[PDB]
């Protein structure tokens, strides 16, 4: 079987705290 | 290893001591003491190094 990954999948990449950005 | 052995051939013991830096709250400090907090005034501040 077999399914769409939609959107998940996303992990906070750094332990440090941010606020209304957008960060690559 | 027999203590006759040249001193490159001798053994030696070996530590090595591994830390990451500051991205995390921390367990391991040094000796230092801490202070008061005091807020609404420019002060030099040292939170976790």
């Amino acid at each position: 079987a077999y399914t769409n990954s939609f959107t998940r999948g996303v992990y906070y990449p750094d332990k440090v705290f941010r606020s209304s950005v957008l960060h690559s | 290893f027999q203590p006759t052995n040249g001193v490159g051939y001798q053994p030696y013991r070996v530590v090595v001591l591994s830390f990451e830096l500051l991205h995390a709250p921390a367990t391991v400090c040094g000796p230092k003491k801490s202070t008061n907090l005091v807020k609404n005034k420019c002060v030099n501040f040292n939170f976790n190094g």
